């Protein structure tokens, strides 16, 4: 199910979002992170940026580079 | 959609 495990806190300034059809990441304004709930199925095909708007496209920072910028245990899921 | 937000201004 798309209500994937764990959660953070707040909306704050500009954020990331995960694809619920794979697991790839995209940088978004906080106006989208306030619209997307845990139940909201955000995916690559819906992505704002047509350069990255597929499960087959790339991302702004690889999962082991982004999770280090936040300083967190993301991608450890393997799923 | 499990995610987070960067501590980088
Ligand atoms: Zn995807």
């Amino acid at each position: 199910g798309s209500r994937r495990a764990s959660v953070g806190s707040e909306f704050t300034e500009s954020a990331w979002v995960r694809c619920d059809d794979c697991f790839k990441w995209r940088r978004i304004p906080a106006s989208v992170v306030g619209s997307i709930d845990e139940s909201s199925r955000w995916i690559c095909m819906n992505n704002s940026d047509k350069r990255f708007a597929d499960c087959s496209k790339s991302q702004e920072m690889s999962n082991e580079e982004i999770n280090e910028e936040l300083g967190i245990g993301q991608d450890e899921a393997d799923a | 959609a499990r995610t987070k937000q960067t501590a980088r201004y």
